[PDB]
Protein backbone atom coordinates (compact mmCIF):
# COMPACT_ATOMS: atom_id res chain seq x y z
CA UNK A 1 0.00 0.00 0.00
CA UNK A 2 1.48 3.30 -1.00
CA UNK A 3 0.77 6.83 -2.00
CA UNK A 4 -0.30 5.80 -5.56
CA UNK A 5 -2.53 2.87 -4.50
CA UNK A 6 -2.97 -0.45 -3.16
CA UNK A 7 -1.48 -3.82 -5.06
CA UNK A 8 -2.22 -7.18 -4.28
CA UNK A 9 -0.95 -10.38 -6.27
CA UNK A 10 -1.16 -13.69 -5.28
CA UNK A 11 -0.07 -16.95 -6.47
CA UNK A 12 -1.16 -20.44 -5.74
CA UNK A 13 0.83 -23.05 -7.43
CA UNK A 14 -0.22 -26.90 -7.01
CA UNK A 15 0.20 -29.77 -8.69
CA UNK A 16 0.05 -33.72 -8.50
CA UNK A 17 0.42 -36.49 -10.88
CA UNK A 18 -2.31 -35.26 -13.56
CA UNK A 19 -3.75 -32.56 -11.54
CA UNK A 20 -1.83 -29.09 -11.78
CA UNK A 21 -3.90 -26.15 -10.52
CA UNK A 22 -2.24 -22.88 -11.88
CA UNK A 23 -3.94 -20.06 -10.03
CA UNK A 24 -2.74 -15.89 -9.97
CA UNK A 25 -4.78 -12.89 -9.44
CA UNK A 26 -3.39 -9.42 -10.31
CA UNK A 27 -5.00 -6.23 -8.34
CA UNK A 28 -3.63 -3.15 -9.04
CA UNK A 29 -4.79 0.56 -8.01
CA UNK A 30 -3.61 3.67 -9.52
CA UNK A 31 -5.37 6.63 -9.42
CA UNK A 32 -9.07 6.78 -10.50
CA UNK A 33 -8.73 3.40 -12.84
CA UNK A 34 -8.32 -0.30 -11.28
CA UNK A 35 -6.81 -3.02 -12.96
CA UNK A 36 -7.89 -6.67 -12.67
CA UNK A 37 -7.29 -9.82 -13.84
CA UNK A 38 -7.61 -13.81 -12.34
CA UNK A 39 -6.34 -16.01 -14.81
CA UNK A 40 -6.96 -19.53 -13.42
CA UNK A 41 -6.76 -23.11 -15.14
CA UNK A 42 -7.52 -26.08 -13.90
CA UNK A 43 -6.14 -29.23 -15.98
CA UNK A 44 -7.33 -32.56 -14.48
CA UNK A 45 -5.67 -34.41 -18.07
CA UNK A 46 -4.93 -33.20 -21.25
CA UNK A 47 -8.24 -33.49 -22.82
CA UNK A 48 -10.29 -33.11 -19.66
CA UNK A 49 -9.67 -29.41 -18.25
CA UNK A 50 -11.45 -26.44 -17.00
CA UNK A 51 -9.86 -22.94 -17.99
CA UNK A 52 -11.09 -19.32 -16.58
CA UNK A 53 -9.97 -15.52 -17.49
CA UNK A 54 -11.50 -12.89 -16.18
CA UNK A 55 -10.04 -9.38 -16.85
CA UNK A 56 -11.58 -6.11 -15.77
CA UNK A 57 -10.57 -3.02 -16.33
CA UNK A 58 -11.97 0.07 -14.66
CA UNK A 59 -11.06 4.17 -16.06
CA UNK A 60 -13.27 7.12 -15.69
CA UNK A 61 -16.07 6.66 -18.23
CA UNK A 62 -15.64 3.56 -19.76
CA UNK A 63 -15.96 -0.05 -18.41
CA UNK A 64 -14.18 -3.15 -20.12
CA UNK A 65 -14.95 -6.27 -18.83
CA UNK A 66 -13.74 -9.64 -20.20
CA UNK A 67 -14.69 -13.46 -19.99
CA UNK A 68 -13.31 -16.64 -21.27
CA UNK A 69 -13.90 -19.65 -20.43
CA UNK A 70 -13.37 -23.54 -21.78
CA UNK A 71 -14.52 -27.08 -20.49
CA UNK A 72 -13.31 -30.10 -22.17
CA UNK A 73 -13.88 -33.50 -21.40
CA UNK A 74 -12.28 -35.46 -24.43
CA UNK A 75 -15.37 -36.55 -26.60
CA UNK A 76 -17.20 -33.36 -25.36
CA UNK A 77 -16.66 -29.53 -25.39
CA UNK A 78 -18.56 -26.59 -24.50
CA UNK A 79 -16.81 -22.76 -25.15
CA UNK A 80 -18.20 -19.44 -24.45
CA UNK A 81 -16.79 -15.82 -25.07
CA UNK A 82 -18.58 -12.76 -23.94
CA UNK A 83 -17.28 -9.24 -24.77
CA UNK A 84 -19.23 -6.24 -22.37
CA UNK A 85 -18.38 -2.52 -23.34
CA UNK A 86 -20.47 -0.20 -21.19
CA UNK A 87 -20.24 3.46 -21.30
CA UNK A 88 -22.27 6.72 -20.87
CA UNK A 89 -25.43 5.44 -22.63
CA UNK A 90 -23.78 3.38 -24.58
CA UNK A 91 -24.02 -0.42 -24.57
CA UNK A 92 -21.90 -2.76 -26.82
CA UNK A 93 -22.69 -6.19 -25.73
CA UNK A 94 -21.58 -9.19 -27.83
CA UNK A 95 -19.89 -12.92 -27.32
CA UNK A 96 -20.16 -16.55 -28.62
CA UNK A 97 -21.50 -19.75 -27.38
CA UNK A 98 -20.54 -22.91 -28.70
CA UNK A 99 -21.66 -26.51 -27.34
CA UNK A 100 -20.00 -29.41 -29.38
CA UNK A 101 -20.14 -33.66 -28.79
CA UNK A 102 -18.68 -34.92 -31.93
CA UNK A 103 -20.46 -33.93 -35.15
CA UNK A 104 -23.30 -32.50 -33.54
CA UNK A 105 -22.81 -28.96 -32.60
CA UNK A 106 -24.68 -25.98 -31.95
CA UNK A 107 -23.72 -22.72 -32.38
CA UNK A 108 -25.33 -19.57 -31.18
CA UNK A 109 -24.57 -15.50 -31.95
CA UNK A 110 -25.54 -12.78 -29.34
CA UNK A 111 -25.07 -8.82 -30.15
CA UNK A 112 -26.66 -6.21 -27.95
CA UNK A 113 -25.81 -2.99 -28.40
CA UNK A 114 -27.83 0.20 -27.86
CA UNK A 115 -26.81 3.89 -29.30
CA UNK A 116 -29.19 6.99 -30.14
CA UNK A 117 -30.96 5.30 -27.06
CA UNK A 118 -32.19 2.94 -29.40
CA UNK A 119 -31.22 -0.59 -28.40
CA UNK A 120 -30.56 -2.91 -31.09
CA UNK A 121 -30.44 -7.24 -31.07
CA UNK A 122 -29.79 -9.80 -33.15
CA UNK A 123 -29.64 -13.47 -32.09
CA UNK A 124 -28.53 -16.50 -34.45
CA UNK A 125 -29.04 -19.61 -33.45
CA UNK A 126 -28.36 -23.00 -35.91
CA UNK A 127 -28.13 -26.61 -34.64
CA UNK A 128 -26.69 -29.20 -37.04
CA UNK A 129 -27.78 -32.95 -35.08
CA UNK A 130 -27.64 -36.05 -36.92
CA UNK A 131 -27.92 -34.97 -40.17
CA UNK A 132 -30.92 -32.38 -39.23
CA UNK A 133 -30.31 -28.86 -39.65
CA UNK A 134 -32.86 -26.05 -37.90
CA UNK A 135 -31.99 -22.57 -38.94
CA UNK A 136 -34.19 -20.21 -36.87
CA UNK A 137 -32.90 -16.26 -36.64
CA UNK A 138 -34.49 -13.52 -35.03
CA UNK A 139 -33.23 -10.33 -36.72
CA UNK A 140 -31.63 -7.03 -36.02
CA UNK A 141 -33.15 -3.61 -35.24
CA UNK A 142 -35.98 -4.64 -32.48
CA UNK A 143 -35.92 -0.97 -31.12
CA UNK A 144 -38.31 -1.87 -28.00
CA UNK A 145 -40.38 1.77 -28.96
CA UNK A 146 -42.22 2.32 -32.41
CA UNK A 147 -40.38 -1.32 -33.01
CA UNK A 148 -40.35 -4.01 -35.68
CA UNK A 149 -40.20 -7.52 -36.14
CA UNK A 150 -38.80 -9.71 -38.62
CA UNK A 151 -37.98 -13.57 -38.07
CA UNK A 152 -36.42 -16.85 -40.11
CA UNK A 153 -37.13 -19.91 -38.85
CA UNK A 154 -36.45 -23.38 -41.19
CA UNK A 155 -36.57 -26.69 -40.24
CA UNK A 156 -35.02 -29.26 -43.05
CA UNK A 157 -35.15 -33.04 -43.11
CA UNK A 158 -35.98 -35.61 -45.41
CA UNK A 159 -39.83 -36.44 -44.16
CA UNK A 160 -40.42 -32.71 -43.62
CA UNK A 161 -38.96 -29.47 -44.57
CA UNK A 162 -40.79 -26.20 -43.04
CA UNK A 163 -39.66 -22.83 -43.74
CA UNK A 164 -41.57 -19.97 -41.83
CA UNK A 165 -40.71 -16.29 -42.44
CA UNK A 166 -42.37 -13.57 -40.76
CA UNK A 167 -42.40 -9.07 -40.94
CA UNK A 168 -44.64 -7.05 -38.92
CA UNK A 169 -43.71 -3.50 -38.20
CA UNK A 170 -45.51 -1.66 -34.65
CA UNK A 171 -45.19 2.20 -35.39
CA UNK A 172 -47.34 4.59 -33.93
CA UNK A 173 -50.42 4.69 -36.19
CA UNK A 174 -50.36 2.03 -39.31
CA UNK A 175 -50.13 -1.85 -38.96
CA UNK A 176 -49.21 -5.27 -41.16
CA UNK A 177 -48.60 -8.61 -40.81
CA UNK A 178 -46.88 -10.68 -43.66
CA UNK A 179 -47.03 -14.59 -42.88
CA UNK A 180 -46.40 -16.88 -44.96
CA UNK A 181 -45.39 -20.54 -43.92
CA UNK A 182 -44.90 -23.40 -46.79
CA UNK A 183 -44.65 -27.38 -45.28
CA UNK A 184 -43.52 -30.56 -47.30
CA UNK A 185 -44.73 -33.47 -44.86
CA UNK A 186 -43.55 -36.57 -46.58
CA UNK A 187 -44.30 -39.81 -44.50
CA UNK A 188 -44.43 -43.75 -45.15
CA UNK A 189 -45.60 -45.15 -42.23
CA UNK A 190 -48.70 -47.26 -43.57
CA UNK A 191 -48.38 -45.77 -46.97
CA UNK A 192 -47.14 -42.52 -48.21
CA UNK A 193 -47.96 -39.42 -46.48
CA UNK A 194 -47.71 -36.46 -48.56
CA UNK A 195 -48.57 -33.54 -45.68
CA UNK A 196 -48.53 -30.39 -48.24
CA UNK A 197 -48.79 -26.61 -46.77
CA UNK A 198 -49.71 -23.76 -48.01
CA UNK A 199 -50.70 -21.12 -45.11
CA UNK A 200 -50.32 -17.18 -45.87
CA UNK A 201 -52.04 -14.73 -43.34
CA UNK A 202 -52.07 -11.04 -44.28
CA UNK A 203 -53.20 -7.89 -42.37
CA UNK A 204 -53.52 -4.76 -42.52
CA UNK A 205 -54.88 -1.79 -40.20
CA UNK A 206 -55.05 2.21 -39.90
CA UNK A 207 -57.31 4.90 -38.30
CA UNK A 208 -61.36 3.54 -38.64
CA UNK A 209 -60.49 1.37 -41.27
CA UNK A 210 -59.37 -2.56 -40.94
CA UNK A 211 -58.87 -4.72 -43.59
CA UNK A 212 -57.48 -8.98 -44.13
CA UNK A 213 -57.19 -11.70 -46.15
CA UNK A 214 -56.08 -15.43 -45.29
CA UNK A 215 -54.85 -17.41 -48.25
CA UNK A 216 -54.88 -21.40 -46.95
CA UNK A 217 -54.24 -24.43 -49.04
CA UNK A 218 -54.64 -27.81 -47.50
CA UNK A 219 -53.91 -31.17 -49.29
CA UNK A 220 -53.02 -34.30 -48.25
CA UNK A 221 -52.84 -37.73 -50.13
CA UNK A 222 -52.52 -40.89 -48.54
CA UNK A 223 -51.75 -43.63 -50.38
CA UNK A 224 -51.94 -46.60 -47.38
CA UNK A 225 -51.82 -49.99 -47.71
CA UNK A 226 -54.50 -51.83 -48.80
CA UNK A 227 -55.04 -49.83 -52.20
CA UNK A 228 -56.28 -47.14 -50.44
CA UNK A 229 -56.09 -43.75 -52.54
CA UNK A 230 -56.93 -41.13 -50.00
CA UNK A 231 -56.70 -37.06 -50.66
CA UNK A 232 -57.79 -34.68 -48.12
CA UNK A 233 -57.61 -31.21 -50.07
CA UNK A 234 -59.00 -27.90 -48.11
CA UNK A 235 -59.12 -24.75 -49.45
CA UNK A 236 -60.33 -22.10 -47.23
CA UNK A 237 -59.64 -18.27 -48.20
CA UNK A 238 -61.02 -15.27 -46.30
CA UNK A 239 -60.92 -11.74 -46.71
CA UNK A 240 -62.95 -8.71 -45.27
CA UNK A 241 -62.82 -4.84 -45.85
CA UNK A 242 -64.20 -3.03 -42.68
CA UNK A 243 -64.60 0.28 -42.03
CA UNK A 244 -67.57 2.43 -40.42
CA UNK A 245 -69.29 3.70 -43.69
CA UNK A 246 -68.68 0.09 -45.76
CA UNK A 247 -68.74 -3.42 -44.02
CA UNK A 248 -68.38 -6.34 -45.63
CA UNK A 249 -66.72 -9.83 -45.90
CA UNK A 250 -65.98 -13.28 -47.98
CA UNK A 251 -65.34 -16.65 -47.35
CA UNK A 252 -64.82 -19.80 -50.02
CA UNK A 253 -64.43 -22.73 -48.22
CA UNK A 254 -63.90 -25.50 -50.37
CA UNK A 255 -63.18 -28.93 -48.89
CA UNK A 256 -63.31 -32.13 -50.74
CA UNK A 257 -62.35 -36.48 -49.62
CA UNK A 258 -61.99 -38.47 -52.89
CA UNK A 259 -65.36 -38.31 -54.64
CA UNK A 260 -67.21 -36.72 -52.26
CA UNK A 261 -67.29 -32.69 -52.39
CA UNK A 262 -68.57 -29.63 -50.69
CA UNK A 263 -68.33 -26.58 -51.36
CA UNK A 264 -69.61 -23.03 -49.82
CA UNK A 265 -69.75 -19.81 -51.01
CA UNK A 266 -70.58 -16.84 -48.60
CA UNK A 267 -70.30 -13.17 -49.09
CA UNK A 268 -71.41 -10.54 -45.81
CA UNK A 269 -72.52 -7.16 -46.97
CA UNK A 270 -73.31 -4.43 -44.36
CA UNK A 271 -73.62 -0.83 -45.60
CA UNK A 272 -75.88 2.25 -45.67
CA UNK A 273 -78.20 1.16 -48.36
CA UNK A 274 -78.46 -2.59 -47.39
CA UNK A 275 -77.61 -5.19 -45.32
CA UNK A 276 -77.95 -9.03 -46.40
CA UNK A 277 -75.91 -12.73 -47.02
CA UNK A 278 -76.10 -15.19 -49.53
CA UNK A 279 -75.22 -18.78 -49.00
CA UNK A 280 -74.80 -22.01 -51.66
CA UNK A 281 -74.82 -24.79 -50.31
CA UNK A 282 -73.96 -27.29 -52.69
CA UNK A 283 -72.70 -31.54 -51.36
CA UNK A 284 -71.87 -34.05 -53.60
CA UNK A 285 -71.62 -37.55 -52.05
CA UNK A 286 -71.76 -41.20 -52.84
CA UNK A 287 -73.52 -44.44 -50.87
CA UNK A 288 -76.97 -45.57 -51.74
CA UNK B 1 -85.07 11.15 -44.78
CA UNK B 2 -84.56 13.75 -42.04
CA UNK B 3 -85.96 14.61 -38.68
CA UNK B 4 -86.54 17.78 -37.68
CA UNK B 5 -88.37 18.57 -34.23
CA UNK B 6 -89.90 21.85 -32.73
CA UNK B 7 -87.35 21.93 -30.13
CA UNK B 8 -84.62 22.22 -32.62
CA UNK B 9 -86.33 25.31 -33.94
CA UNK B 10 -86.43 26.70 -30.31
CA UNK B 11 -83.10 25.62 -29.82
CA UNK B 12 -81.47 27.65 -32.90
CA UNK B 13 -83.75 30.73 -31.94
CA UNK B 14 -82.30 31.01 -28.45
CA UNK B 15 -78.97 30.14 -29.71
CA UNK B 16 -79.54 32.83 -32.22
CA UNK B 17 -81.20 35.48 -29.65
CA UNK B 18 -78.36 34.71 -26.68
CA UNK B 19 -75.01 34.87 -29.68
CA UNK B 20 -76.73 38.57 -30.42
CA UNK B 21 -77.21 39.23 -27.26
CA UNK B 22 -73.36 38.24 -25.65
CA UNK B 23 -72.23 40.33 -29.78
CA UNK B 24 -73.97 43.48 -28.28
CA UNK B 25 -72.21 42.84 -25.03
CA UNK B 26 -68.74 42.49 -26.39
CA UNK B 27 -69.15 45.74 -28.92
CA UNK B 28 -70.48 47.78 -25.27
CA UNK B 29 -66.80 46.03 -23.79
CA UNK B 30 -65.10 47.30 -26.84
CA UNK B 31 -66.28 51.20 -26.77
CA UNK B 32 -65.57 50.85 -23.20
CA UNK B 33 -62.08 50.16 -23.75
CA UNK B 34 -61.38 52.84 -26.54
CA UNK B 35 -62.99 55.16 -24.95
CA UNK B 36 -60.66 55.10 -21.58
CA UNK B 37 -57.15 55.56 -23.94
CA UNK B 38 -54.10 53.78 -22.50
CA UNK B 39 -51.82 57.42 -22.71
CA UNK B 40 -54.87 58.68 -20.16
CA UNK B 41 -54.23 55.54 -17.63
CA UNK B 42 -50.35 56.17 -17.47
CA UNK B 43 -51.28 60.15 -16.82
CA UNK B 44 -54.09 58.94 -13.89
CA UNK B 45 -50.64 56.33 -13.12
CA UNK B 46 -48.49 58.81 -13.09
CA UNK B 47 -50.07 61.59 -11.25
CA UNK B 48 -50.85 58.86 -8.36
CA UNK C 1 -65.66 34.69 -33.71
CA UNK C 2 -68.75 35.17 -31.95
CA UNK C 3 -70.91 36.48 -35.04
CA UNK C 4 -69.42 33.76 -36.72
CA UNK C 5 -70.24 30.80 -34.49
CA UNK C 6 -73.46 28.61 -35.09
CA UNK C 7 -74.74 25.59 -33.69
CA UNK C 8 -75.23 24.08 -37.29
CA UNK C 9 -72.43 25.93 -38.63
CA UNK C 10 -70.02 24.67 -35.63
CA UNK C 11 -70.66 21.25 -35.84
CA UNK C 12 -70.54 21.21 -39.78
CA UNK C 13 -66.52 22.69 -39.10
CA UNK C 14 -65.71 20.22 -36.58
CA UNK C 15 -66.91 17.47 -38.65
CA UNK C 16 -65.05 18.74 -41.35
CA UNK C 17 -61.78 19.41 -39.31
CA UNK C 18 -62.26 15.67 -38.39
CA UNK C 19 -62.97 14.05 -41.90
CA UNK C 20 -59.41 16.05 -42.66
CA UNK C 21 -57.71 15.06 -39.93
CA UNK C 22 -58.86 11.09 -40.58
CA UNK C 23 -58.02 11.57 -44.09
CA UNK C 24 -54.42 12.58 -42.71
CA UNK C 25 -54.16 9.85 -40.32
CA UNK C 26 -55.33 7.19 -42.73
CA UNK C 27 -52.21 8.48 -45.35
CA UNK C 28 -49.84 9.22 -42.66
CA UNK C 29 -46.10 7.85 -43.70
CA UNK C 30 -43.78 6.91 -41.08
CA UNK C 31 -41.48 7.46 -43.13
CA UNK C 32 -41.83 10.87 -43.88
CA UNK C 33 -42.96 11.69 -40.11
CA UNK C 34 -39.40 10.33 -38.97
CA UNK C 35 -37.73 12.86 -41.35
CA UNK C 36 -40.22 15.72 -39.91
CA UNK C 37 -39.06 14.66 -36.49
CA UNK C 38 -35.52 14.95 -37.68
CA UNK C 39 -36.02 18.32 -38.79
CA UNK C 40 -37.96 19.04 -35.18
CA UNK C 41 -35.00 17.97 -33.80
CA UNK C 42 -32.19 19.72 -35.55
CA UNK C 43 -34.18 22.66 -35.38
CA UNK C 44 -34.63 22.29 -31.33
CA UNK C 45 -31.04 21.23 -31.57
CA UNK C 46 -29.79 24.70 -33.83
CA UNK C 47 -32.01 26.88 -31.76
CA UNK C 48 -30.66 25.86 -28.17
CA UNK D 1 -61.20 1.99 -49.07
CA UNK D 2 -60.91 6.17 -47.35
CA UNK D 3 -63.55 7.11 -44.34
CA UNK D 4 -66.83 8.70 -45.32
CA UNK D 5 -68.93 10.46 -43.12
CA UNK D 6 -71.76 12.24 -44.28
CA UNK D 7 -72.25 15.92 -43.12
CA UNK D 8 -73.84 16.58 -39.99
CA UNK D 9 -76.19 19.18 -39.15
CA UNK D 10 -79.00 20.36 -36.31
CA UNK D 11 -80.72 17.77 -38.30
CA UNK D 12 -81.54 14.01 -37.67
CA UNK D 13 -80.73 11.77 -40.68
CA UNK D 14 -82.70 8.03 -40.74
CA UNK D 15 -82.41 5.81 -44.22
CA UNK D 16 -85.84 4.58 -44.46
CA UNK D 17 -86.39 0.82 -44.45
CA UNK D 18 -88.29 -0.28 -47.96
CA UNK D 19 -88.55 -3.99 -48.23
CA UNK D 20 -87.20 -7.16 -46.14
CA UNK D 21 -87.70 -10.37 -48.88
CA UNK D 22 -86.39 -13.72 -48.52
CA UNK D 23 -85.08 -15.45 -51.54
CA UNK D 24 -84.71 -20.16 -50.54
CA UNK D 25 -83.53 -22.26 -53.23
CA UNK D 26 -83.48 -25.97 -52.81
CA UNK D 27 -82.01 -28.60 -55.73
CA UNK D 28 -82.13 -31.84 -55.32
CA UNK D 29 -83.96 -34.74 -57.67
CA UNK D 30 -85.09 -36.16 -53.78
CA UNK D 31 -87.63 -33.00 -53.31
CA UNK D 32 -87.41 -29.33 -54.86
CA UNK D 33 -88.02 -26.03 -52.91
CA UNK D 34 -88.56 -22.77 -54.03
CA UNK D 35 -89.76 -20.54 -51.08
CA UNK D 36 -90.00 -16.98 -50.98
CA UNK D 37 -91.10 -14.35 -47.97
CA UNK D 38 -91.28 -10.88 -48.28
CA UNK D 39 -92.19 -7.41 -46.20
CA UNK D 40 -91.93 -4.10 -46.41
CA UNK D 41 -92.96 -0.53 -45.18
CA UNK D 42 -96.03 1.13 -46.13
CA UNK D 43 -93.81 4.27 -47.84
CA UNK D 44 -96.91 5.53 -49.93
CA UNK D 45 -97.43 8.78 -47.38
CA UNK D 46 -95.76 9.57 -43.78
CA UNK D 47 -99.32 10.23 -42.55
CA UNK D 48 -100.39 6.36 -43.34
Amino acid sequence: VSQEGLKLSNDMMGSYAEMKFDHTNSLNIAGLSLDFSSKLDNIYSSDKFYKQTVNLQLQPYSLVTTLNSDLKYNALDLTNNGKLRLEPLKLHVAGNLKGAYQNNEIKHIYAISSAALSASYKADTVAKVQGVEFSHRLNTDIAGLASAIDMSTNYNSDSLHFSNVFRSVMAPFTMTIDAHTNGNGKLALWGEHTGQLYSKFLLKAEPLAFTFSHDYKGSTSHHLVSRKSISAALEHKVSALLTPAEQTGTWKLKTQFNNNEYSQDLDAYNTKDKIGVELTGRTLADLT
Amino acid sequence: HSINLPFFETLQEYFERNRQTIIVVLENVQRNLKHINIDQFVRKYRAA
Amino acid sequence: KLNELSFKTFIEDVNKFLDMLIKKLKSFDYHQFVDETNDKIREVTQRL
Amino acid sequence: PEFQLPHISHTIEVPTFGKLYSILKIQSPLFTLDANADIGNGTTSANE
